[PDB]
């Protein structure tokens, strides 16, 4: 997260870290046994880390649970980044509490202008590299479909939306992939892509979660 | 070690990639091996 702020320990209790030794992606807990992330975050042997703040120091609220299943959307297109969503099943149900909690799936899509909360342990600089210990947060509005398509002509599918700032300086960044975009209590987005980080006229592009509710439900029900 | 282009951990050891470098992807919001 570039140009964001320190969330505060466990203030985003649905935020998880995808780990294979070290953090490599974000994700969102949507119930006690399932995590939503980006399809391009797929790899074998994922460990899910819940209740995390400082990802380098055991602070006592963590849970470390291996993924038993990592299910990429079967229509994921690595060329267009369409359907960039993945579902991870936990080997065991996480213990839900005030610091480890699920985020609701949306019942309807969000509108342009709606302010959302984006979070992650990704890069905090738009040029260079700087990895935070603790979770960083960013308030960002959803942009109009027109301004999104103007930013990325011919590259935005109906399953994507832009959020952030056309002036740059504030954005999600590398290391944030798979993480949450939460709007009015609903998981509406998944950190996916963009052109660099916090660059002018290149806001973040996010997987539009509201278009995947049925696939998510079916997948959970059948796994 | 991981091939070029494969997902890697930004704050991990550079030896996680055969190339010895884990770098930002230009488009995806992950790090990948150089
Ligand atoms: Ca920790």
């Amino acid at each position: 997260i570039v140009g964001g702020y320190t969330c505060g320990a466990n203030t985003v209790p649905y935020q998880v870290s995808l780990n294979s030794g070290y953090h490599f992606c974000g994700g969102s807990l949507i119930n006690s046994q399932w995590v939503v992330s980006a399809a391009h975050c797929y790899k074998s042997g994922i460990q899910v880390r819940l209740g995390e703040d400082n990802i380098n120091v055991v602070e006592g609220n963590e849970q470390f649970i291996s993924a038993s299943k990592s299910i990429v959307h079967p229509s994921y297109n690595s060329n267009t980044l369409n359907n960039d969503i993945m579902l991870i099943k936990l080997k065991s149900a996480a213990s839900l509490n005030s610091r480890v909690a699920s985020i609701s799936l949306p019942t309807s899509c969000a509108s342009a202008g709606t302010q959302c909360l984006i979070s992650g342990w990704g890069n905090t600089k738009s040029s260079g590299t700087s990895y935070p210990d603790v979770l960083k947060c960013l308030k960002a509005p959803i942009l109009s479909d027109s301004s999104c398509k103007s930013a990325y002509p011919g590259q935005i599918t109906s399953n994507m939306f832009c959020a952030g700032y056309l002036e740059g300086g504030k954005d999600s960044c590398q290391g944030d992939s798979g993480g949450p975009v939460v709007c009015s209590g609903k998981l509406q987005g998944i950190v996916s892509w963009g052109s660099g980080c916090a660059q002018k006229n290149k806001p973040g592009v996010y997987t539009k979660v509201c278009n995947y509710v049925s696939w998510i439900k079916q997948t959970i029900a059948s796994n | 070690c991981s091939p070029s282009g494969a997902i890697c951990s930004g704050a991990g050891p550079p030896e996680q990639c055969c190339s010895g470098a884990c770098v930002p992807h230009p488009i995806l919001r992950i790090f990948v091996c150089q």
